[PDB]
């Protein structure tokens, strides 16, 4: 996890899509080690307003693959 | 309920060696016999045990499958503590590979309508070797369901693709009239250290000690063998250095090389002696007077 | 006698040790008893194949004891078919020693086969010896003047395997065979075993004549004038005529084994030069 | 996931018109959920559902278990989207859907089946077919 | 016993038929301890069944026999057995296990382990006494019950 | 740092034991 803990579903996740050798069904498992990539901003109210939140590098560094 | 491509089958160690010993002794007829064991489920198929039918005359191909022999062999088996149905028949391919023939096909297709699941096991005693033994199990692919537009079976597994097939099995209908089931062998404790007897040296050979007249001449000539040998050597030594890597191994060829002689005989001296003087050592103490 | 050696192929030992646990599986059996089945070549026998056969015996009464020999005949017809050169040449018993009945089975099974060898196969994986030990039926004529009796003559047994045989044992055996140690290293794991076997064999006569020293079992007077025997040939090695031949004998391999190492290091010494050209020249143009 | 789904439709259809094996048909479909985990967008399944039908035996339980995948943290409605997805009862071939619906159901709420373990214990209870209790 | 407990309460005591047993000693002596035994009279053999009901798991026997060589030695158990079994369906048929007792596990102090796999569900149980430790034409059997719990 | 620099040693001379070991067991199955 970013703080440093062993996220469990991500490691058992990637086990059981190792699994898919022995059963393609088991690949579906790495569904659990998906952590998404995201800053969600909250308020008091535990709402998400407005926030443009400020990156200090160039876009195309990181940044979605030019669509083909 | 399309067959897997998981299915995996179990050939015993009693099973392999009686097809490889009827396999080699009917060569190059394709003997064939009967697979007896178990559908443990839809992927595995144990072959607890097989036995050979008799070759009903000359000629090298699989002949028919004799009714009177198997059922009064089968019956008779039973009594002895083996009550274990035909899973498939079993025949050799003796040097040309491990594939289904024309006949092999229709004769399958015999054991194939009375068990859906019935395997083909060919084996190759001629091509077969020392910790590879060349063995392939085979299931008819129907060719109405292939014809339409189907695979043979289902691959939900990268189990039945670890096996490269054959240039000489895809060419005899390999992947289009029949398809390969990975063989897995099934051995324990007990039968595998039982092989290991196999040429294990009896325990009064160890102590016993060459005879010395003729340890001491094999002494003798192979010592007088490193005296040419040391001599061709040093010339070896000397031409080598003024000449071309092109030919470090051409002009090798077709000429003995004295260090590589020289080696085997030193090799072969030092085992033979220090062998022997451990020998006679071991032996003074353990058989004495005192 | 008329067996010189007796050659228990894989396959056999495979079948005796599947038939013992099918049979041992349904009930519990002190022992399963089969027919040998292999060919003739000179003195030595090639028992090389084995079919089972129903048999039971009562452990109180020894002559209680049933063979199906219409089973043993009717599964010959069988094998003499597939393979017409592999006769009946004796029978076997998985009993990890002889039983007073064998003598009486081997005469069922003589008629058969005149000269019927009876090979035990222990089931058990003994550490040391070979699991099989062939017998034969002998008239043994007594000079105590008892009566003639038919006693089992042990044949020496070895383990050889056909060509196809052979090929399927070293796959099976591909893993934990280690053919990686030495010539010279297997060589010294012999005399190690070498010396096992007799310490071996030398207690079970230490504990034959402690019971007989106790009473258990009476003095044979064949094994101890075998035994007298035994100790006479036990040949001194303070000897000053065998201490000086010894000796002679001994330097004599030495400097043979010191002419082979002198000629390993220098020969070693020459790979040393050729690997130390190869990287200096290896280097240069790079 | 779902408003920042900048997923790359060209790319699944690009591979698709390469299929040529159930291997790679399902390949495809673990690839589809894969792009689309937690976007709840099945628009690839929706415009090839005739290219989704080739799927047969346990590809149709891995097809349908990717729609779990897909609508990974889909915690609002489960029971009735899976139904909608599923009819409750069919004959031919349902085994690999039901089961993979129960499969699906449970990669929806992974780690997090706090009332969806009750609805599954029971319909893993009353079931019949092995490949519902494999998929339950 | 972690857990479990010993179970002739559930064991109907009504449905419980031993075979080759003795009009000297009867079937009621193994079951309740309070010394005496159980005995066989026609052969070494000694076949028994317990019945209770269907709901009940088998973790471990404690068949513990006599000292002298009377005791157990080759005891197979058979579960749910459809219609009555005589002695050869209980020496020419499989068992579920075939623990082969050793002097050990004959001592009153000693519990003996099953595969508790196989023992989940039972209807009844089939106990086939093939040999005990030595050559006595009867076998005797000092206390028996099962250790478990019910399903 | 001093602390953490010593310790990253430790773990890298344990690494290299664990990495000669496993080296020396291959070259052993390697041969057969
Ligand atoms: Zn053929």
């Amino acid at each position: 996890s970013r703080t440093g803990h062993t996220h469990m579903p991500s490691v058992v996740g990637v086990l059981v899509f190792t699994q898919f050798w022995f059963w393609f069904p088991l690949s579906h498992f790495l569904s659990l080690a998906y952590t998404p990539t995201c800053v969600i901003g909250l308020n008091k109210d535990l709402k998400m307003p407005k926030v443009q939140y400020k990156s200090n590098c160039k876009p195309s560094t990181f940044a979605y693959p030019a669509p083909l | 309920p399309a067959v897997d491509t998981a299915e995996q089958v179990y050939i015993s160690s009693l099973a392999l060696l009686k097809m490889l010993k009827h396999g080699r002794a009917g060569v190059p007829m394709e003997v064939m016999g009967l697979m007896l064991g178990e559908f443990v489920d839809d992927y595995t198929v144990r072959v607890i045990d097989v036995f050979a039918m008799p070759q009903s005359g000359t000629g090298v191909s699989v002949e028919a499958v004799d009714p009177v022999f198997q059922a009064k062999m089968l019956d008779m088996l039973k009594q002895t503590g083996r009550p274990e149905m035909v899973v498939g028949w079993y025949h050799s391919h003796p040097g040309f590979g491990c594939w289904l023939s024309g006949v092999d096909i229709n004769t399958q297709q015999s054991f194939e309508a009375l068990s859906e699941r019935a395997v083909a096991v060919v084996v190759d005693p001629i091509q077969s070797v020392k910790g590879k033994v060349v063995i392939d199990a085979f299931r008819l692919i129907n060719a109405n369901m292939m014809v339409l537009g189907h695979e043979p079976r289902q691959t939900t597994s990268n189990l039945g693709h670890l096996n490269k097939p054959s240039i000489q099995a895809l060419i005899h209908g390999l992947n289009r009239h029949y398809y390969s089931i990975t063989i897995n062998y099934r051995k324990n404790e007990l039968e595998q250290k039982m092989l290991l007897n196999l040429h294990k040296k009896s325990w009064m050979e160890g102590l016993t000690l060459q005879d010395y007249s003729e340890h001491c001449k094999h002494n003798e000539s192979v010592v007088k063998e490193m005296l040419e040998l040391a001599k061709n050597y040093n010339k070896a030594v000397e031409e080598e250095d003024k000449m071309t890597p092109e030919q470090l191994a051409i002009k090798n060829v077709g000429k003995q090389d004295p260090k590589r002689h020289l080696e085997e005989h030193v090799d072969v001296l030092m085992t033979s002696n220090i062998v022997q003087c451990l020998a006679a050592m071991l032996d003074t103490v353990v058989f004495k007077l005192i | 006698l008329a067996v010189q050696k007796v050659v228990v192929h894989p396959l056999v030992l495979l079948s005796v040790v599947d038939h013992f646990n099918r049979i041992g599986k349904v009930g519990n059996q002190k022992r399963v008893v089969g027919v040998l089945l292999g060919s003739w070549q000179k003195k030595v026998l090639d028992v090389s194949n084995s079919f089972a056969v129903p048999f039971d015996e009562d452990d109180k009464d020894d002559s209680v004891w049933f063979l199906d020999h219409d089973y043993l005949e009717n599964m010959y017809g069988m094998f003499k078919k597939v393979n017409a050169r592999e006769r009946i040449v004796g029978w076997y018993h998985t009993g990890p020693k002889l039983h007073k009945n064998d003598i009486a089975i081997n005469e069922l099974m003589k008629r058969y086969c005149p000269n019927s060898v009876l090979v035990i196969i222990d089931v058990k994986p003994k550490d040391l010896g070979l699991p099989t030990e062939a017998y034969i039926s002998v008239e043994e004529v007594h000079d105590d003047g008892t009566p003639t009796s038919k006693t089992f003559e042990h044949v020496t047994s070895e383990i050889g395997a056909e060509e196809a045989e052979e090929v399927g044992v070293e796959h099976l055996l591909r893993d934990i065979k280690d053919t990686t140690v030495g010539t010279l290293s297997q060589r010294i794991t012999n005399q190690v075993h070498g010396l096992k076997g007799l310490n071996s064999k030398l207690l079970d006569i230490r504990s034959y004549l402690e019971k007989v020293a106790t009473g258990k079992l009476p003095i044979n007077h064949q094994i101890i004038y075998q035994l007298q025997d035994v100790f006479n040939l036990l040949p001194d090695v303070s000897l000053q005529e065998f201490v000086k031949a010894f000796y002679l004998k001994t330097n004599d391999q030495m400097v043979v084994v010191y002419l082979a190492s002198l000629i390993r290091s220098v020969v070693a010494l020459h790979n040393l030069i050729n690997n130390k050209i190869a990287n200096r020249d290896a280097e240069k143009k790079e | 996931l779902i408003r920042n789904n900048n997923t790359d439709l060209m790319i699944l259809k690009n591979t698709k018109d390469a299929v040529r094996n159930s291997v790679c048909h399902t390949a495809t479909v673990i690839a589809n959920s894969f792009m689309h985990c937690g976007t709840t967008s099945d628009q690839f399944l929706r415009d090839n559902l005739e290219w989704l039908a080739r799927a047969t035996n346990w590809a149709k339980f891995t097809a349908t278990a990717s729609l779990g995948v897909i609508h990974k943290g889909h915690e609002k409605e489960a029971l009735q989207l899976m139904a909608t997805y599923l009819p409750k009862d069919t004959s031919p071939g349902s085994a690999y859907q039901e089961g993979g619906g129960l499969y699906a159901l449970g990669l929806i709420h992974a780690n997090h089946g706090g009332d969806i373990i009750d609805y599954l214990l029971n319909q893993l209870k009353n079931a019949s077919n092995d490949i519902v209790r494999h998929g339950g | 016993p972690k857990g479990y407990m010993d179970l002739m309460p559930f064991i109907n005591k009504a449905g419980c038929e031993c075979l080759n047993e003795s009009d000297e000693h009867g079937f009621d002596n193994c079951l309740r301890k309070d010394t005496t035994f159980l005995e066989s009279d026609c052969d070494e053999q000694l076949l028994i069944t317990v019945a209770f009901n269907q709901p009940v798991k088998l973790y471990s026997m404690k068949f513990q026999g006599p000292d002298n060589g009377q005791g157990p030695k080759y005891v197979k158990i058979f579960i749910n057995l459809p219609r009555s079994m005589d002695f050869e369906e209980a020496e020419r048929s499989e068992p579920t296990q075939a623990l082969e007792l050793t002097e050990d596990d004959i001592k009153e102090d000693g519990i003996v382990p099953l595969r508790y796999v196989k023992f989940q569900n039972v209807n009844s149980v089939t106990i086939f006494v093939q040999s005990n430790q030595g050559e006595e034409e009867t076998t005797r059997i000092s206390y028996f019950t099962f250790i478990g719990t019910p399903v | 740092d001093l602390y953490s620099r010593y310790k990253k040693l430790q773990q890298e001379l344990e690494f290299l034991e664990v990495q000669e070991e496993y080296i020396k067991d291959e070259q052993k199955n390697l041969k057969k």
